[PDB]
């Protein structure tokens, strides 16, 4: 719940599916990687064992 | 004062009651004589008008009107102090009487205030000028007549002021003499309006003096009048209000918006009075107070487009002309503008049939208030947001 | 006369809805002067003090 | 700072459009204020 | 600020009778005993106590 | 000389024998409209100018009470606070939806992407009874411990009310209220590598005990054995549901419930 | 402060007490013969200044003769020359028995 | 919808809304004082 | 500023005007003599007081 | 929008700046990659 | 069904337009504003200044204007003021840094002028009964006074409109000025097009 | 401008400024400024060499 | 729209002068005329009529049809004026090729 400087803070969970992340930058400059604060299954009740 | 026997009437009871025939009745001078009267009472004479032989719910529904005429007496009050200033500051620079006064045009103000600056007083010349620009909005004799008429109508309707502007010891003028006086004039002015303003009843809700139910029921009886003397005849079948002449011309008391709004179910479509006119349909809708709830009143394509085909079918009108409508009202009283845009888009009816129905919308000036302009402006939900806006 | 004082009330009426909102105006509606024209009396006031 | 050299030229900024700095239409040639150099013993001392 | 019933108007009207000043009691005829009407045949005499 | 900028005991007139009561009433009179001429020049002495830089930048009326002007179907409506969606710690929801917003207590279901707060609420009799204010300076203080950035703080009227006054002094290089019903964010301002909030306590270490803090009390804090001393900002929620510093609550001679101390 | 003819003519800001109401005057004689300021008494309320140590107007207000006048103070000048204030109680003469007007607009104001 | 509910507005806020109606009958120093003040022009024109 | 008009005055051998140091520091003045009213000191109000 | 064939022809959109930067020549190139090893983590006040 | 939780996000259900914000840098931004069309996000020796409007495409309004042509000067008249990063906080939701006037709003009220104006013509006999031409559209001199009444009152209400127009506009190149004649330097870091102002 | 304009005493309104009379003049003549480049203001001339 | 050209192009004129930096208009007076000239155009029913609506987005376009087709209180004497999308675009037009 608190995030320092340097260390970057929780992924976006995306839509299921997962392919328009990309698509949604379209619009953004063609050659967009997909964006490090996204994620499919970023999920903060996942019980680590 | 509310002593026994004294109980709020209705307007057939003040029909009945206030109804003695003269005809040197002048609007503006029973008025007058009635409103300075109203502003020499001192803040007691509103203190025992609550006839006391009522329940607990009707007493404070009393009260309420009641603070609500007062209130609006003494904005007139003020509003007439002020204006009685414009005018002695008028008379006063000028000379001329302020009789003469609430009739000069800007032509003989620019020509006076020209003679003004001649000898010399231009900062009098600007007084004067705004005096003037202002009583010019405010100084015409029925500024308000139509909502002066109204709350003295709801005055009259307590049956509690009826006898508080009687038998006042006077003095007179230069002939300085005491006297009694008699001339109840609320009696001779409530009388005229009475007898002049047979739909003032309905007058008073569109006015929106009717705070409790806002002027739904009048009009409901305003449409059932404009339809029934407009075509040939509209029967009453419970709230169904069509003809026989054999148009599909139909005025349908669907129902009650609010209500339903804030009953236990929500949907989106409730016209309140479903007026159909051969191919036209028209769902006119009294909006709502709850800015949160004016988003849900106006009917989806999917409802405009499902009573377009329905009515196609049983109403049997060929599908190509069918067009269904919404019209909204404001939502706590009736400006001139929704009357205008009832009469003339909605229902058929041209000026020399309106002038002979409805012959008081000629001197109807209600307006939009400010805070509530932006009643019509519903709030855009894009699809994806069905879960968090109304 | 802090806050533990009785209090001091509204110098006005408090009234519902056609009060002051456009309907017309009160006697503090015509004294009141737009700074262009000059006052009606004069005095010497002086800049320093006037600002 | 002064060692540095980057950055003396911003005192000189205003000669971006050359039109504009022979003109003098606005006054605030100055880095911090009216001039590049108004009140450099004092006005910095403001700073804890 | 208190409204003189009947018997209170017809108190001070006493009053002015014996002082000898008739100013004195037309502003309680102004401001009060004003809405006093006589019994008019139909209505009843003792209307009953109500609050 | 050309100038620029341009009597009753002069004209000696025969004083009038004012009947012993056209003098004591003439007396009273003269006493009374000096004492409330007094009244009135102390009024404009003591006057402060919040209240003084506005009676005459008010003066823009016009002779006629106009007709208010209709404009675009919506300018009047608050904008939100831009808030990027995808780099972030809540969204920061909308105002239309404010029919989706719950409360702290019971919120509503929005970011689940995100961990939620819980509540601070113990179990006996033997325990304190903590609360938002106590939770909200002791999550600032362990943040400012451990060098954090942004802290996720629960989010009642007066946490935010602390916040907001502890980013006008400073103490906080931000704040944000997403709406979250339960939580809200506080981004920390460092300097030299100390934290700017020195220390940070609450005026209660339980809830069951508010602190009414007299303005007397609240006075002889600022007041640092004769040196005027605004240093360590006091936050203290008065009467009227507001939530102020000391400072503002001593300006206004008002005292409110004691909320934290900080500095 | 200027002389033309030797005599000298200063120039001044008269003001309450309290600096609210001031009367500018552009060049007055200075006659170190008279012993007191003769202003008119036109200026008796323009710088009658209530403030609150002087509860009235001034402070001191005595019907004199040179009775012709309202001798009053204390009045603030201001010489343009001068950064001390001059604090005065002039003589509050009435421009009826001594009409001090002497040419088109000017004044005969002597300090 | 409370304001009118309970019990009705006791009439002497009137004396609020109205500054004419309330007044102090006799006047400040006939109770015997009138002579307090030494150098009131009351006292001047008792005493002489 | 104003130890040189004190030489001026000095050299032209006419008196200063010792009230110089109070109208250039005017400022300075009032806020001694309110400090001084505030604290009840006298002298000349110290960094370490403000 | 609603008509805009004229200039929409010649529609100039942004560049690969990404892979500009991505393909730009690095100082730290290496012809076979290592992913490198994990670094100290401080494991309490008791264990450094 | 319910798509996403918060229902229209920029990134995963619409399209990201604008810039991406891996810091919160606009997140955690103070409304310098009431109607918060400006918000601020200062550091200790910098001021970044963001306008937040883009339900408008950044189409400054009027007032809008006339608040940030005084809090651009408000931050670059600060002591710890080094630089002022001005720019625009899309917040996925534009790719405008600051759109024009918003000509939507100066059509509004052009048009409602135009209907006055017109709504108070539809009354007169007699608009051009004068002969100098200075003469603007009130105060056009009427015999009658019912009818003067009603026209001053719409004529009056024509030229407020225009005004509230003449007004945006100034408003506008005012701070087109604040910006020019800002004493401090004002890195105004233009993150998206930009339409005429 | 509306309180530099109170502190200029107001808006004195004089009529007919600048409307012109049927000779094409106007009546009212108007107000006339006076300034110019001063000519005899270098500074050096005055505070010289001793 | 074409006045719209020939109005612009005077204004390049007027903002450029001779066209030598000694007269090319600063900023004072070149915003001065920019405001001359917009605030004379904006009077011109060309834009707020026709050439406002244009830059409405085509769906936003249809947001204002539906409404207009459907809301009474918009189209008959509204309390503020809702566009005509055929008082605004000509459709088919032909102008010399094009």
């Amino acid at each position: 719940v608190a995030f320092d400087f340097d260390d970057q803070l929780h992924p976006t969970r995306t839509l299921d599916n997962e392919g328009d992340s990309y698509a949604w930058c379209a619009e953004q400059d063609p050659t967009l990687g997909p964006h490090p604060d996204l994620d499919a299954s970023f999920d903060p009740n996942r019980r680590v064992f | 004062h509310a002593t026994y026997d004294v109980a709020p009437l209705s307007h057939k009871e003040l029909f009945s009651i206030y109804q003695n025939w003269d005809k040197t009745r002048d609007e503006l001078d029973l008025l007058e004589e009635v409103e300075e009267r109203i502003s020499k009472w001192k803040l007691n004479k509103w203190e025992m008008r609550i006839p006391p032989l009522l329940t607990a719910r009707e007493k404070e529904l009393m009260r309420q009107q009641q603070e609500l005429l007062k209130s609006i007496f003494f904005d007139w009050g003020k509003c007439r102090d002020a204006l009685n200033k414009d005018l002695e500051l008028i008379s006063s620079i000028t000379g001329l009487p302020k009789g003469t006064v609430r009739e000069k045009n800007r032509a003989w103000l620019q020509e006076e205030a020209a003679k003004l600056r001649w000898v010399g007083e231009v900062s009098k010349a600007t007084r004067l000028r705004d005096a003037f620009l202002r009583l010019e909005v405010y100084g015409s004799r029925d500024h308000r007549l139509l909502e002066r008429l109204c709350c003295i109508y709801g005055l009259g309707l307590q049956g509690s002021f009826e006898s508080a502007f009687s038998n006042y010891i006077v003095e007179d003028p230069i002939t300085k003499k005491i006297y009694v006086d008699e001339k109840n004039s609320f009696r001779d002015l409530l009388a005229y309006i009475i007898h002049t303003y047979p739909q003032i009843d309905i007058i008073y809700d569109f006015l929106g003096f009717n705070f409790i139910g806002g002027y739904r029921s009048s009009l409901r009886r305003y449409l059932e009048c404009m339809v029934s003397r407009s075509t040939e005849g509209e029967k009453i079948p419970g709230r169904l209000v069509f003809g026989r002449g054999k148009p599909a011309e139909i005025l349908f008391d669907f129902g009650n918006s609010n209500e339903s709004l804030v009953s236990g179910e929500c949907t989106q479509g409730f016209p309140d009075f479903v007026f159909v006119k051969g191919s036209d349909m028209t769902l006119i809708i009294i909006a709502s107070e709850n800015s949160w709830l004016r988003n849900r009143q106006l009917p989806h394509r999917k409802q405009m487009e499902g009573i377009a085909r329905r009515a196609s079918f049983v109403l049997g009108i060929p599908f190509s002309e069918v067009r269904v409508r919404n019209l909204l009202l404001p939502p706590t009283y009736l400006d001139k503008d929704s009357i205008v845009r009832i009469n003339e888009a909605v229902l058929g009816l041209s000026k020399e049939e309106q002038r002979n129905l409805a012959p008081w919308l000629e001197m109807y000036q209600k307006e939009l208030d400010s805070k509530d302009v932006d009643f019509c402006s519903l709030m855009k939900s894009t699809n994806e947001e069905e879960w968090l806006t109304l | 006369g802090g806050p533990g004082s009785p209090v001091k009330g509204p110098g006005y009426y408090a009234p519902p809805m056609e009060g002051e909102h456009q309907r017309g105006y009160t006697a503090e509606w015509r004294d009141l002067k737009n700074p262009m024209r000059p006052p009606e009396f004069p005095t010497p006031w002086e800049r320093k003090y006037k600002q | 700072f002064v060692d540095l050299e980057t950055g003396t030229s911003l005192y000189f900024r205003d000669t971006r459009d050359s039109a504009e700095a022979v003109a003098h239409a606005a006054d605030s040639k100055g880095l911090k204020g009216m001039d590049n150099a108004i009140d450099l013993y004092n006005e910095y001392r403001i700073v804890p | 600020q208190t409204w003189p019933c009947t018997s209170t108007i017809c108190a001070y009207l006493d009053v002015c009778v014996e002082a000898g000043e008739k100013t004195w009691a037309m502003e309680a005829w102004n401001r009060y005993c004003t809405e006093l009407k006589f019994l008019q045949p139909g209505e009843v005499d003792p209307k009953p106590v109500s609050r | 000389a050309k100038v620029y900028g341009a009597h009753r005991l002069l004209h000696g007139k025969r004083e009038r024998q004012g009947s012993l009561f056209a003098i004591a009433n003439d007396v009273k009179y003269d006493e009374k409209r000096l004492r409330q001429q007094l009244n009135a020049m102390l009024e404009e002495e003591r006057l402060p100018p919040r209240t003084r830089l506005e009676r005459n930048k008010a003066n823009g009326g016009e002779a006629l009470p106009q007709r208010r002007l209709v404009d675009l179907p919506g300018v009047e409506r608050r904008r939100d606070l831009p808030a990027d969606p995808i780099t972030r710690l809540f969204f920061q929801h909308k105002g239309d939806h404010a029919l989706y917003y719950g409360t702290y207590d019971n919120p509503s279901l929005q970011d689940e992407d995100r961990i939620q707060i819980e509540k601070r609420e113990p179990r006996y009799w033997t325990y304190n009874v903590f609360t938002p204010v106590y939770d909200f300076c002791h999550r600032i203080r362990e943040a400012t411990e451990q060098r954090k950035r942004f802290v996720i703080v629960p989010s009642t009227v007066e946490t935010r009310g602390c916040a907001r006054v502890m980013l006008g002094h400073g103490l906080v290089a931000g704040f944000r209220d997403f709406h979250n019903d339960r939580a809200f964010a506080v981004e920390l301002k460092y300097f030299q590598g100390d934290s700017t909030i020195n220390v940070i306590e609450p005026c209660a270490y339980d809830g069951k005990t508010e602190f009414e803090w007299s303005p007397k009390m609240m006075r002889r804090l600022m007041n640092t054995h004769g040196i005027h001393n605004r240093l360590v900002v006091y936050i203290c929620r008065t009467a009227d549901n507001r939530v102020i510093d000391h400072i503002q609550a001593v300006k206004e001679n008002v005292g409110g419930r004691g909320l934290i101390m900080v500095h | 402060f200027r002389m033309k003819g030797g005599e000298m003519f200063v120039e001044y800001k008269i003001m309450s007490r309290d600096h609210r109401r001031s009367i500018r005057v552009e060049d007055a004689i200075v006659d170190p013969s008279v012993a007191r300021t003769v202003v008119p008494l036109s200026w008796l309320e323009q710088l009658r200044s209530p403030s609150l140590r002087l509860h009235t107007g001034y402070h001191m207000e005595e019907a004199v003769y040179v009775p012709n006048a309202i001798l009053a103070g204390p009045v603030v000048l201001s010489i343009t020359g001068q950064s001390v204030p001059v604090v005065l109680n002039p003589y509050f003469v009435p421009d009826d028995t001594w009409g001090i007007r002497r040419n088109r607009d000017e004044w005969d104001l002597r300090l | 919808d409370q304001r009118y509910k309970g019990i009705p507005r006791p009439a002497i806020t009137n004396l609020h809304y109205e500054p004419e109606w309330n007044y102090t009958l006799y006047r400040a120093g006939t109770h015997g004082s009138q002579l307090s003040n030494p150098r009131s022009p009351l006292t001047a024109e008792v005493l002489g | 500023l104003v130890w040189h008009h004190f030489k001026a005055c000095y050299d032209a051998c006419v008196e200063p005007d010792w009230t110089l140091p109070k109208r250039l520091f005017a400022l300075e003045w009032i806020r001694d003599v309110r400090a001084r009213k505030h604290g009840l000191f006298y002298g000349k109000m110290r960094f370490a007081e403000q | 929008s609603v008509y805009a064939n004229a200039m929409a022809q010649f529609a100039i959109c942004r560049q690969p700046w990404n892979e500009y930067i991505n393909l730009l020549t690095k100082q730290d190139s290496t012809p076979y990659h290592v992913e490198p090893q994990e670094k100290p983590a401080y494991r309490g006040r008791k264990r450094g | 069904n319910r798509g996403h939780s918060n229902g229209r996000v920029p990134g995963l259900n619409t399209p990201f337009f604008g810039e991406f914000d891996r810091k919160m840098m606009q997140a955690m931004s103070r409304p310098l504003n009431a109607d918060r069309t400006i918000t601020g996000n200062d550091g200790r020796f910098s001021k970044t200044i963001m306008i937040n409007e883009p339900k408008t495409h950044q189409a400054l309004s009027g007032k809008t204007a006339s608040e940030l042509s005084v809090e651009i000067d408000k931050a670059t008249n600060a002591v710890h003021s080094k630089l002022t990063v001005l720019e625009a906080a899309q917040s996925g939701l534009t790719n405008y840094y600051c759109g024009g006037l918003n000509f939507e709003m100066l059509g509004f009220d052009l048009h409602m002028a135009e209907m006055l104006r017109e709504k108070a013509r539809a009354i007169l006999n007699g608009v051009a009964s004068v002969s100098s031409t200075s003469v603007m559209v009130t105060t056009t001199s009427v015999p009658t006074k019912a009818q003067e009444r009603e026209v001053g009152q719409l004529l009056r209400d024509a030229l407020r409109y225009e005004d509230r127009v003449d007004d945006a506009i100034r408003q506008h190149a005012s701070l087109i000025w604040r910006v020019y004649t800002a004493p401090r330097p004002l890195m105004a870091l233009t993150n998206g097009k930009c339409r005429g102002t | 401008i509306s309180d530099m304009v109170e502190d200029a005493g107001g808006l004195e309104v004089v009529p007919g400024l600048g409307e012109l009379d049927a000779k094409g003049t106007p009546v009212v003549p108007p107000l006339q400024s006076n300034a110019h480049v001063p000519q005899n203001v270098s500074f050096y001339e005055m505070a010289r060499h001793p | 729209s074409p006045f719209a050209l020939r109005a612009a192009y005077e204004m390049l004129l007027e903002v450029r002068g001779d066209g030598s930096a000694e007269r090319v208009m600063p900023l004072a007076e070149s915003l001065a005329t920019e405001f001359k000239y917009i605030s004379r155009l904006l009077r011109r029913p060309d834009f707020y009529r026709v050439g406002v609506h244009t830059d409405k987005s085509a769906e936003a376009w249809e947001e204002i049809r539906e409404e207009r087709q459907r809301n009474l209180h918009k189209t008959h004497q509204p309390t503020r004026p809702l566009p005509d999308f055929e008082d605004v675009f000509e459709r088919n037009v032909e102008i010399d090729g094009h």
